[PDB]
């Protein structure tokens, strides 16, 4: 018989920065 | 068991289609072949849920006596060597071999993903199939396919072009009338109290669709039922008679279900009742009647817009000073509109992972859209809308992003299905330009200082459930609170109950300290003259005169 | 004996409510079927769970289970699914139906979250299959024949919206924290099989719990058992053998075993941000006496006395903030309230709570407002406001308005579309002119008391506190110096006790040193204080206490307009 | 190898980890080398994929648990050591960090002592100069 299968990899983040305004 | 065209309500169009593409090429093949057109063979359904496509469905398979083949599209996969494609030819060959049948697909969604988004070998061979059966099924093979599924997106296009699948039908929801009709459809089998109007109850049932309805009707027996259970000291053991024949829904039954009930759709975004109303918010009347007035026209006067031909004013931004119940308004609006409400606060939509934001607020508005009419509440709007800047403190511009997005889809607002936006900023500086289109957010009240009227307005509103003096004028408090905002007059009145809880449980105990060693439970059942003079010696003012000028400078602007 | 542990609805208590509303539900339309005819309307058959884990959703089940007559069959959420492809809609379809055949039966699904998340946020294939053919099963042709289905849930924002419409799931019943009295109730049947002796006041301790739910109560109860066996065991030996009959019997938990658990236990929600037990109590703060009196009155009584506000029928005051020159003892006082108010306490900093990914921060303070809400009544310390209320727009070069965000969340969650019931906010400053507009607004922190430097006779009061325990010479006095320190604070006084202490310690171990080369100090001698108290300085300058009275007396210019005032 | 264990597909990283530790106990008494295990054992604080904390808690367990080593011998090399767990930097895991720095001017001559010792060359050239001359060369 064919047996299915789960399958989860990965997603995507996002950063925050801080800058100076000198 | 026994549904036909009688129990289907609303949708009278997609109702008559449905009915000329299921019995004109399965009663008279021979008028289509006169007229010289190969008919249809295959329909799609979509919509959103409980919308009655699955009854619409049973009653077509009941009332046409053609041999009938349900198959649900998670059920035609099986484990033994791959059996779906057997599974789905035996399907097709019984609907052939039997008779000149109809075959109905419910949920082809879980049985046709796209191609791309799902991975794996056998879903492929299950596609494919489908796709050269359904290529297959020549047209005078006298079978048509009736596809039903609730979410039209998640299908590929391939399985919709011209030939397999061309005949589509938007359900939708249905307008007031077609509530109306529902109402009496479902009411039509239980016995009604002579006081039931069913216009009325379709004029306030606004979000509801299809299957919320038989949920009002069926909890409002449930009200009925143990309404007079308690009543009749009905025993487990026993079995009531005389009772039987006298029981009837009555009005107040209806008024608890409305009051206790929520569209299907607007479920997951309920917010827990909180009572405010119209006569809470002592002040601000003028604009107590204006948002009245231009809420409540669209939604009982659409004539009015007609005849004129013209679209009515849908944004509004509330700005002022802090704490001069501008929530407040939102909620009493929330409370007392007769319409549904969705506020949402500004920071929850945020978020880390890459999209999903915009994901959400796509999803808020389809929601809002869909249970039409709403009142969308942003509080806080000097969350969202930034000044852009060059600033580059942003995450690749992720809040400029969800700006655009939100603009991009607050601005395809149409008249049908109206939603109107409220706006509440504390500092209306910050927000951008972009939100004083007529056509976004158009309008921009103000929430000034409230003056003498308007202060004693205030006291005498928010105190209306409160034991006082008989011999207290509130003019005097009015003449010296002269820059006192109203959530500044809420500190002074708790104060006061403060001082008379203090006073009254002070008398207490000592009454009981001589008891140990009914009357009066408090001896001051109502605040004094001296208390409020004692919480007004240490009562402060809440706005400063910085924001006073700035505010006052931005409204000299237009 | 397993039918004595049988749990029936005797057992479930504290949600009178749900549990009518569940028994009807169950027992009507197979006790009184002639009545639902009679009516003409079908009942709903489809109900879901949900609430707090530890409230009595399982417990209900198994009263349900227990009590009715008709099949009863459980399905866990995970355990449908299997590794070869096509199976778990099988195990579906044969449960449905054997369910179905052998007599009218109740469905109960465990953990639906593990089932029907979205329908478009997950990427698997087999979910979107179990997911489509449970919606199947619910509604099609022949439904349902003389069935209900029961669903328990955590979290019910993650279940299917189609899940959640009329022929699927059409009521949704919710089990939220019981009442005083339904703490009470539900301590009363937890604690009728085992001994207590006749001191136990039930009452009391129903007062004094806040937030616990259910287990909570049972953890309470059992935590309690287990002290007073380990004070019974403590007399007897091991005696691995056996244990005598004398002693078995006549164990009888006393109320004290009740009070030691009650101050050792934390509610389920907050051990995740349990504080340690600072020790401290209101003598060890000296002077502010009307601050004291005052944060005491504005705290226990809306916790303690309810019918006297639901008599007047006005809310209680919410919020506090403390500010003036540091170490005049705000945080001290933070310390006491922390440490001996009954109600629960969440300490947080000011800037522990921001966090590098996006938008997290605003979840970081939704779920601390949110966990304080759940287990009300809870007051909450938010220390160095000034960190986190800054004036908005003064910053254009920033990581995205971040602060600005923050700040803006804190103030539609502190008043938005909310209860309100029991939150209380304590504000700490140092620098209380930074601080945002709105957040000293009253009806979010309406008031600001000002801790000025302390006076003589409160210098004298803080110094007798810090010296409640240390023991000291008979003929010192503590007169001369309060009339010495006249700019000094707290923290100087501390300073100047722990110097004194620094040189008699010293002296003490220098003597310990030539006893042993071949205790001679009692306690502190005045000396000790002559020599102490010449490295004294005045920690804050004149230049901050003019800011500080500066700012004191543009408030008490705000508060002009004000008389006698006759009525 | 440092990044070829990891796989996307649930419980085939750890699979390959478990399967390597058995047949090394299995066969003989044996020396282990997982290079570059900062790209296999990053910071739990302050990772967010969920396949890394996995390996990372499986590589504790199996490490240090009931009887979980027997005549066996690990050693792991980083280009930096600070991007770690500290749970995987105490002992009974990683015992002692020894360092290896930059190869001094005699290192140099042994390292070109080495190189040269096979290939025929002109007599002329000398090695100390060239190591001199070759500062800042590493391996
Ligand atoms: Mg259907
Ligand atoms: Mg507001
Ligand atoms: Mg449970
Ligand atoms: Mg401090």
């Amino acid at each position: 018989a064919a047996a299915a299968a789960a399958a989860a990899a990965a997603a995507a983040a996002v950063a925050v920065a801080v800058a100076v305004a000198a | 068991n026994e549904v036909g065209y009688d129990d289907i309500g609303g949708c009278r169009k997609q109702m008559a289609q449905i009915r000329e593409m299921v019995e004109l090429p399965l009663r008279h093949p021979q008028l289509f072949k006169a007229i010289g057109i190969k008919p249809p063979r295959g329909v799609l359904m979509y919509g959103p849920p409980g919308t009655g496509k699955t009854l619409m469905a049973r009653a077509v398979a009941n009332e046409t006596g053609a041999f009938f083949f349900l198959i649900n599209g998670p059920e035609v996969m099986s484990k033994m060597a791959g059996e779906s494609e057997s599974n789905l030819r035996k399907a097709f060959e019984e609907a052939e071999k039997n008779a000149p049948a109809i075959i109905f697909i419910d949920e082809i969604d879980s049985i046709a993903p796209k191609r791309d988004k799902t991975n794996g070998e056998v879903e492929r061979r299950v596609v494919s199939q489908l796709l050269t059966l359904m290529d297959g099924m020549k047209a005078r093979s006298n079978v048509v396919v009736i596809a039903a599924t609730n979410r039209p997106n998640s299908i590929d296009p391939a399985l919709r072009r011209f030939g397999r699948f061309d005949r589509e039908v938007d359900i939708g929801i249905p307008d007031a009338t077609g509530r109306l009709e529902v109402l009496r459809i479902h009411t039509k089998n239980m016995k009604l109290a002579d006081d039931v109007d069913l216009e009325a109850l379709a004029a306030e049932t606004h979000g509801y669709v299809g299957a919320d309805i038989a949920s009002l009707c069926s909890e409002a027996a449930m009200q009925q039922i143990r309404e007079k259970m308690d009543l009749i000291d009905l025993d487990e053991d026993e079995i009531d008679a005389e009772v039987l024949d006298s029981l009837g829904v009555t009005m107040d039954n209806f008024r608890f279900a409305l009051g206790n009930s929520n569209p299907s759709a607007l479920r997951e975004t309920v917010v827990e009742s909180v009572n405010v109303t119209w006569d809470d918010v002592g002040g601000l009347d003028e604009i107590k009647e204006e948002l009245k007035e231009t809420v409540e026209y669209p939604v009982l006067h659409p004539d009015q817009y007609t005849k004129f031909g013209l679209s009515p004013s849908k944004g509004v931004l509330f700005y002022g000073p802090p704490g001069t119940g501008k929530t407040l308004l939102a909620k009493a609006v929330a409370t007392e509109v007769s319409a549904n409400f969705i506020s949402v606060k500004g920071p929850e939509l945020l978020s880390m992972w890459y999209g999903e934001s915009e994901s959400n607020i796509r999803d808020i508005f389809d929601k809002a859209r869909a249970a039409a009419p709403t009142v969308v509440f942003l509080d806080e709007l000097d969350s969202i809308a930034k000044a852009r800047g060059g600033s580059l403190g942003d995450a690749g511009g992720a809040s400029d992003r969800v700006v655009n997005q939100l603009l991009t889809e607050m601005d395809g607002m149409n008249a049908k299905k109206n939603v109107f936006v409220i706006g509440a900023t504390n500092r209306p500086d910050q927000i951008d330009p972009a939100i004083l289109r007529p056509g976004r957010l158009d309008q921009l009240i103000y929430v000034p200082l409230p003056d003498e009227n308007a202060r004693l307005s205030i006291l005498n509103a928010q105190l209306r459930k409160t034991p006082l003096e008989p011999g207290l004028e509130l003019t005097a408090i009015a003449k010296a609170t002269q820059g006192f905002s109203g959530a500044d007059l809420l500190y002074i009145v708790q104060r006061a109950a403060k001082y008379a809880i203090k006073d009254s449980i002070e008398a207490h105990r000592q009454h009981e300290a001589e008891k140990e060693v009914e009357p009066e439970v408090d001896p001051v059942p109502y605040i004094t003259k001296e208390h409020f003079a004692e919480a007004m010696k240490t009562a402060k003012r809440s706005v400063s005169d910085a924001e006073l000028r700035r505010y006052e400078a931005y409204s000299q602007q237009m």
